[PDB]
């Protein structure tokens, strides 16, 4: 029911890792969808050598506008609602949907580094880190408070495993 | 005001109802509300519009400016993508900047935040122009 993708995460273009994920297309089937359609690139564009343009070390590593600052697209037009907030930002490893308010959904995703608690209601958790999370935490090092990247981390690949 | 939050003074008031009621004061009215208001926050605005009794055609008049103000703020201010860093709450949208969806913590926190995000002195903007409407009408 539930896939896996990967990333392969390259700085400056020099390969870092591979990051995989569980998504919970069980409980966020659409949410789930949108992100494994990116992630294998099948609709024509998605997230293959789109960056990681705000890291936050200690809070959350955000990605997936592939469009250029609110840009990115869903599988689905511009942006979709808030399929639910049954699930919870727990800890390292959650992968939740970025948003600029309610019901605004399109392919900006976050990978959280910490618990973060107060993003729940407010952002769909639909899935999680399986293999890789120690690639995600090098990459924490890459951001700053400001979440301004000090190199260019890159979705090298991507595909659904 | 902020001084600390403080409460607005009760002759500030004074000032500013005995200044709507009276019509020889009417072209120092916007003068007078800008001296009223320094310092004030979205709620002291708002506490000082809604002091006043006998003015509801006027004060309605002046809330459809206020409204206006607020969506053309919106439409030039997107607001940004989330998620929000711990202690950080958002920009402030129109209604927050006019005091209907925000808090008087929330507007301290904007306008004592570095740099300033100064909705006290965005709103009393808006203010001014709908009081130009309504000293030019009422």
């Amino acid at each position: 029911v539930n896939p896996t993708v990967f990333f392969d995460i390259a700085v400056d273009g020099e390969p870092l890792g591979r990051v995989s994920f569980e998504l919970f297309a069980d409980k966020v089937p659409k949410t789930a969808e949108n992100f494994r359609a990116l992630s294998t690139g099948e609709k024509g564009f998605g997230y293959k050598g789109s960056c990681f343009h705000r890291i936050i070390p200690g809070f959350m590593c955000q990605g997936g506008n592939f469009t250029h600052g609110t840009g990115g697209k869903s599988i689905y037009g511009e942006k979709f609602e808030d399929e639910n907030f049954i699930l919870k930002h727990t800890g390292p490893g959650i992968l939740s949907m970025a948003n600029a308010g309610p019901n605004t959904n399109g392919s900006q995703f976050f990978i959280c580094t910490a618990k973060t608690e107060w993003l729940d209601g407010k952002h769909v958790v639909f899935g999680k880190v399986k293999e890789g999370m120690n690639i995600v935490e090098a990459m924490e090092r890459f951001g700053s408070r400001n979440g301004k990247t000090s190199k260019k981390i890159t979705i090298a690949d991507c595909g659904q495993l | 005001p902020i001084v600390v939050h403080q409460a607005i003074s009760p002759r500030t008031l004074n000032a500013w109802v005995k200044v709507v009621e009276e019509k020889a004061f009417s072209p120092e009215v916007i003068p007078m509300f800008s001296a009223l208001s320094e310092g004030a926050t979205p709620q002291d605005l708002n506490t000082m519009l809604n002091t006043v009794g006998g003015h509801q055609a006027a004060m309605q008049m002046l809330k459809e400016t206020i409204n206006e103000e607020a969506a053309e703020w919106d439409r030039t201010h997107p607001p940004a993508m989330g998620p929000l860093p711990p202690g950080q709450i958002r920009e402030p949208t129109g209604s927050d900047i006019a005091g209907t969806t925000s808090t008087l913590q929330e507007q301290i926190g904007w306008m004592t935040h570095n740099p300033p995000i100064p909705v006290g002195e965005i709103y009393k903007r808006w203010i001014i122009l709908g009081l130009n409407k309504i000293v030019r009408m009422y």
